[PDB]
């Protein structure tokens, strides 16, 4: 069996071992500096260090037996990825992770859970494991402050349990900097000394400074260099917060620049009111309805294929029932509604008027459209979602008895998203199918001499 | 004084805008700090008058001896006489601030006694303070000092003001009254300077606040120095992330190309090539390309730009000498700037011929020796060499001599393609290019 | 019956009336819930807030039912389909949610707790949607937002006093020097004292000022870390906040600045001579300071053709129609005639064109003072001004012209000129689709020539 | 002997140069300050202040004969380069900081060794070796966060100096805010002496102020200015942390715009949603292999001589094992080697299938095809790494029976990198050489009539 690393069964198992990877690194501490947690629930961590222990073998057994990519196909054969495995530096730290220091059980005597900091080597599991789900989440920016906070929560335990070993090496209540006597029952609980030392560490690195001061040569260094190292903790939780809410609203900002810009035009070139309000109210449509965006840019870091394919799931079956394209070739019908632009339509505007120059196809989405009579509000006949006009404009058959003319005037009753397909972008993509331009001109003609030709 | 002023080129034009920002700045400060400290006193009146007529005195010269003689732009063209320059700065937005700034309220020091918030509308004189942060912002080539500069100043300003309010507040309490208030050891304004330096940054290490006013200052001096040291990081913030914008994207695009060059394991003799050609193209430009700058720029300036340049070098041209000028400053628009480095050959003696080469900032050596290597003629900067390759067609000219670059070369190109696209505009010139090139080749 | 769009200004002051209950709800019931002195001493106060903000939450409801959506783009007028539509939503379970009646749990407890009120919470959507159709409709963007921060930090650190203020009633009063005070001491027992010293509090702690009593139990000891952690991640939105409003007041400048020091690094690289220099400074900051600093083609360019097509006719059309030669043409050759328009910007002394030039673009000045001189230098014959043209013929390419596209004038600008250009080849390109059109200016311009010279 | 500024030796110089201009800044303001440690290891201090007076004359020298690019070249005659330094501003800080003011030793008795502080003047080779340090390192961040500490922990340094000198001049044990009595052998000890005034400057310029308060008003203007001073420091500093940050992460920024950008086009515009894992695979795909930017504007800005090195680097052992491009000129094939433009496929991707129009010719790196069968995937010929096909249909010789169709089922196994030539990238790069074109015409017509034409 071979895992390959983009699977979710792979994300399952970066929850499955960054659990244990998390646990070595706040409770090996913890057990490390505090003392009481290895005296009193010895036998719990004995049984979490032996299924911490199984669940690290299982990460060799799977690092040894998971995919990579050469030349694009995922590997399948366990001699090559064991090849593959064996040859990295992060084997190296497993295998490192892996060592047998428990044997220095039976020399200390287990009330020394320093020697399973070998565990703390496998810290890339769960740096992985973060990766793997700021890139599988849906909330990029809230899994980005969640893991601030744990890795900020992970410094404070850490400071607490550094405080409690330092104060431990000089003494328990000889100084007024350490903390107190834990013969007095009010100080040597657990609760409390774990407690008090996350106050100490929370006071001390997120600079508000209020413990009671050093006396000490190493308490004043040590104070110093952990106030350093809370200013840089501050600095990098507020340059993190700032370059998120700056990340959260980049959109609103360019499009806030985008409305103050055009603004800026139009007071600057004196447009009337009326059309700076019809303005305004596209762009508040724009941000209400969110499509701020715009689709000709979203769709160009994507690959051809891609572009393609997405221009088919959208276009193509509402390009099929297009009398003209009914029967085209395929690879025409790709190139079309690649050729394909959206235009958005405010009510009201006139999509095109009785003797304008037909140069365009409109077929609509997302709209009703009204054949109005010549500059009135009354309607002929209104049009839906997947209608379409202006097909015989684009294919300029020779001898018209329209000539390229609308015979119509067009008003958007609501808001309309028409799709465009223009005469020189219909030639350009039928530059490379002359027999499907005969065969559209063909029809065109038909349809006229049918009608008026 | 002149007739008109100009503002943009006169520099005692910013001289006085510093004298009424010393004026504006000595109302800001001394009418908070003559409203509350009693430095105001019976002994010491003459010397506050003193300095109030004088500021006096520049608001009012301001208002009736330079403001009106400043030029200013109407509709495109510049405005120089001086009635317009006069009715221009009386319906101004400025002097409605500037006459409510000059109301003489000091009369009211008849009746109500010497005191300083009658002066308080000469604060209303900013516009005098905003623009001479505009004129010195434009003046200096490093901006970013001044930024910090004006962002301390805000922030003493504020200070100031803080200790001020608090010296109000610890005299409206009683001196001395509880261990908040200032209790009148010291001096006054150090001392309660001390205590809005650590109010304002937060720093606390104060007496703690004992009756309800107290508590309600400190809550919002807490509040208020919190936004304070926010906008000061945040200003820092914006000073370097506008100060080092352009370093950091030009680092970024060479990671990038690293980046790529890394991924297609392309050898380090190439990499090193194109390190030498990014580290020489910061060094000297100081930007990545000139061609995505001068495509923002409008049509006229692209042309004066092209003009001050190449104009000259192209008009030495004995192949564009008969050329009209329209033709030349197209041509000039559509010149390409590429970076050779030492040993690069501009020429191979054998490959194919198709562009012009204007050397500037640079030195190519045409190799044409009997073994091949032996310098011949070195071309220094404002040469032209190649100028018969864009006339011949198909193939045509072949490069006849090996032209290297000595050192780092900083060669402008014309293609044949493009000039070719320029030239299907103009057909006379056409002719006669066509016409040289028949009678020389 | 009666419709309210949702994009129209009677949704947006509706807004505001349920956006002011809503804040009034979530500050003064936590308030109220765990101060105690508020909700006893001040009891027909809050019956008549709470009758006044439920007959808003009722009419809430019925503004809901009735207000419309966008299908194929049409705003719904059914008021059936309306009801449908909001009884299939999510948002009407949180508005029956804070219209259950719990009330009767406050009939039951004589009236002392007005914790049952607190779904009456549950309507926080209307307060968000109040803020951001506020920040899309005012004029001042980050003046709302640094007073939306405020508020929301407001909020957050008030209901941080009410959280200590509670804790500090359930350890007991005075029992400690973490909590507050003992309430028999008149002093600490009056609620302005009670709710002046927990919000100084919780400003204390939710800023990381710290200048509050150190704790002495295990409980304070676990509050006082969580609170400091969640203050620490609240400066530092502050201060991200603050930093990307300082950002977004002065983006504009910086990339003003940017473009200023990006042109004169070029010009200090390719050696430019300082007269050329000090002008192209000057026309920059000419044209920042009169708010003319954007290019209009990428101005332009995120509008549809439509609203740029119509933007052009508000524009250009009307000047258009007074050149000679567009007098009298099809009305859609002159849109797209006006969408062809280009703009170009002179500096004092430039020169437009020259005599001998070759004449592919036909200027429409605007905003500008032009003169045509002679060859030698500045000597105005006419001085051309706003709402003038010239170059129409040269652009016109009349068959035999004994000019043949020349300019035969030296027209130099003035002032600051701002000319919209229409090119030889774009001219062309809006003829293609215009044969009728372009022999009727061929014929007008030869007959223009005929009467000059020909 | 020219130095050349840019070598590897210029910068062993600088950092040659930067250790005893960092040794000089550090340990003289606290020989100067504290007066135990000029005192005590006074012959130590005099091994190294010779030692850092030697190097400072050899840097003298060596900026005597370092190099300046003028018109591109380096100048190497030593007459010019001695002028040019002689007329340069950093030459008079140069010997400023070289003038013997240890004569003035002499009289105070060497107890007083603020005389050296004209040796701080050569800073600017400090700020040099910082500049080309992380100009030539390949972790930019991680210079700037250690740059940033060793600007803090000169800051508190010198501030702890300045803190022990006002106490000095105060008078040591006289007040509660200065530094205690000397006498006491608590605190008369160098290191107590030090290291409180380490902490005395870490709780002040970091504003969180925990020290006892001033009770004269020298001290409460040195507390103020202090205050000051490090606020502003500490703002500018943790403003270009902020700004680092967010210069680290602007990449991964602009990546989630633009997926969250087509993550809403296609949730907007109905796409059905297994296109809609395809392109969301892709993504993550683009993301997790690296390949997040693109080459057309990765090498958009360097000459076309470096990007014919770059893509004859790559492309061009695969192009001329091309049939037709076997013969031809050498820069013709660094023209089509210009002209190449990447497309990159997913599996089950069909690059061509049969009756498309062939306009491109695939050359294949880092990629598997399949030449698969109509119906289902039967692959008949399986194409790997430096393989190539669809030539003919860009070459366009008369009368072919193909007429531009493609002719196989083509589609990829796995991800494949494929480099694009089409036929009017090629029919523009043979504009230069007809007698190729010609060539290639000819050889394809060669191909054609081994196959499949009609004489037309
Ligand atoms: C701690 O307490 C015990 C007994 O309560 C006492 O013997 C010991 O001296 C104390 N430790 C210190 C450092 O005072
Ligand atoms: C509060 O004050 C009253 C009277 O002053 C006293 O009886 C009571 O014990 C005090 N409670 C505490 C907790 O101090
Ligand atoms: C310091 O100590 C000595 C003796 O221990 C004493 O004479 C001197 O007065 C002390 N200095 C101060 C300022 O108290
Ligand atoms: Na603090």
């Amino acid at each position: 069996i071979v895992v390959d690393p983009s699977s979710n069964l792979y994300y399952r198992w970066l929850t499955a071992i960054a659990l244990p990877v998390f646990y070595n690194w706040y409770l090996l501490i913890c057990r490390a500096c505090f003392d009481e947690l290895q005296s009193e629930y010895l036998m719990l961590w004995l049984v979490l260090d032996y299924s911490a222990d199984v669940l690290y073998v299982l990460d060799v057994l799977v690092r040894a037996r998971t995919g990579f990519l050469e030349q694009g196909l995922m590997v399948s054969d366990t001699n090559r990825l064991w090849q593959h495995y064996k040859t990295t530096t992060q084997f190296k730290l497993d295998v490192l992770s892996l060592v047998p220091t428990d044997l220095a059980y039976l020399k200390v005597g287990t009330n020394y859970p320093e020697v399973r900091f070998n565990r703390l080597l496998k810290f890339s599991r769960l740096f992985e494991f973060f990766d793997r789900t700021e890139t599988r989440t849906n909330y990029p920016n809230m899994f980005r402050i969640g893991n601030l906070v744990l890795y900020i929560l992970i410094i404070i335990h850490w400071n607490a349990c550094i405080y409690f070993a330092i104060s431990k090496f000089i003494g328990f209540g000889t100084d007024s900097w350490v903390y107190p006597n834990i013969s007095i029952p009010e100080h040597g609980r657990l609760s409390r000394k774990y407690i008090y030392s996350l106050y100490w560490s929370t006071l001390t690195l997120t600079t508000i400074g209020e413990t009671p001061p050093p006396v000490k040569d190493e308490e004043y260094l040590f104070v110093v260099v952990d106030f350093l190292v809370g200013v840089l903790i501050f600095a990098t939780i507020v340059g993190n917060v700032g370059s998120m809410i700056s990340n959260m609203n980049a959109s609103r900002a360019e499009f806030q620049a985008k409305i103050d810009s055009i603004k800026q035009y139009m007071q600057f070139r004196k447009v009337t009111k009326d059309l700076e309000t019809r303005v305004i109210r596209w762009f508040d449509y724009l941000w209400a309805n969110k499509k701020t965006v715009d689709e000709k840019e979203v769709l160009k870091s994507l690959p051809d294929k891609l572009k393609a394919e997405i221009a088919i799931n959208v276009h193509l079956d509402t390009l099929k029932k297009v009398r003209i394209f009914q029967d085209c070739e395929a690879g025409l019908l790709v190139e079309l509604v690649l050729k394909l632009r959206p235009t958005v339509f405010s009510p009201g505007d006139y999509i095109c008027k009785k003797g304008d120059i037909g140069k365009e196809m409109y077929i609509i989405n997302e709209g009703k459209l009204a054949v109005v009579a010549d500059d009135g509000v009354t309607q002929f006949v209104v049009l839906s979602d997947g209608s379409y006009f202006g097909e015989i404009s684009i294919l300029n058959i020779k001898g018209s008895k329209s000539g390229n003319r609308r015979t119509a005037n067009i008003r958007s009753i609501g808001y309309s998203d028409l799709f465009c397909l223009s005469k020189d972008d219909l030639m350009e993509a039928l530059t490379e199918y002359p027999e499907a331009k005969k065969a559209l001109e063909e029809k065109g003609r038909q349809i006229l001499m049918k009608d008026n030709l | 004084l002149p007739n008109s002023i100009d503002s943009y080129t006169d520099r005692l034009y910013l001289l006085w805008l510093l004298l009424v920002t010393l004026a504006y700045n000595w109302n800001c400060c001394f009418i908070p700090l003559r409203l509350v400290f009693p430095y105001q006193t019976a002994d010491n009146i003459h010397y506050w008058l003193i300095a109030d007529i004088i500021c006096d005195i520049i608001y009012l010269y301001d208002m009736l001896f330079i403001q009106p003689r400043l030029q200013f732009v109407r509709g495109g063209d510049i405005i120089v006489d001086s009635n317009e320059l006069r009715k221009h700065y009386r319906t101004s937005t400025k002097f409605q601030l500037d006459v409510a700034s000059i109301i003489p309220f000091d009369i009211c020091y008849l009746f109500f006694g010497f005191n300083p918030m009658f002066r308080a509308n000469r604060m209303l004189k900013y516009t005098s303070f905003f623009e001479f942060n505009h004129h010195l912002e434009s003046i200096m080539d490093k901006a970013y000092i001044y930024r910090v500069i004006r962002t301390t100043g805000y922030l003493l300003f504020i200070l100031h003001i803080n200790a001020c309010v608090y010296y109000w507040a610890s005299n409206y309490e009683g001196i001395g009254t509880t261990r908040w208030v200032y209790d009148g050891e010291g001096n006054e304004y150090l001392r309660c300077y001390y205590w809005a330096v650590r109010t304002l940054i937060t720093i606390g290490g104060l007496p703690e606040p004992q009756t309800l006013f107290e508590i309600v200052f400190q809550l919002l001096n807490f509040f208020s120095g919190v936004f304070v040291f926010s906008s000061l990081i945040g200003q820092m913030r914006d000073v370097i992330g506008a100060a080092t914008a352009n370093q950091n994207y030009f680092r970024a695009c060479m990671d990038d190309t690293i980046a790529y060059m890394n991924n297609y394991s392309i050898p380090k003799l190439v990499q090193k090539r194109v390190r030498t050609w990014y580290e020489y193209t910061w060094d000297s430009q100081r930007m990545l390309d000139e061609s995505d700058l001068l495509k923002t720029l409008p049509t006229t300036v692209q042309l004066a730009l092209a003009i001050d340049v190449n104009f000259s070098i192209i008009s030495k041209v004995d192949l564009f000498k008969g050329c009209d000028t329209q033709m030349i400053y197209d041509m000039l628009l559509r010149l390409k700037s590429v970076l050779y480095l030492p040993g690069d050959f501009v020429c191979k003696k054998g490959e194919i011929g198709k562009e012009m080469y204007i050397i500037k900032h640079g030195e190519v050596q045409v190799l044409g020796g009997p073994d091949g290597t032996k310098v011949l003629v070195t071309l220094k900067a404002g040469s032209v060499f190649g100028e018969i390759s864009l006339l011949a067609a198909g193939g045509g000219n072949r490069r006849t001599a090996n032209v290297v670059a000595h050192g780092f070369a900083n060669l402008l190109t014309l293609d044949k393609k493009t000039l070719q696209e320029i030239l299907v505009h103009y057909p006379d010139s056409e002719r006669i290019l066509m016409k040289k090139a028949r009678v020389l080749l």
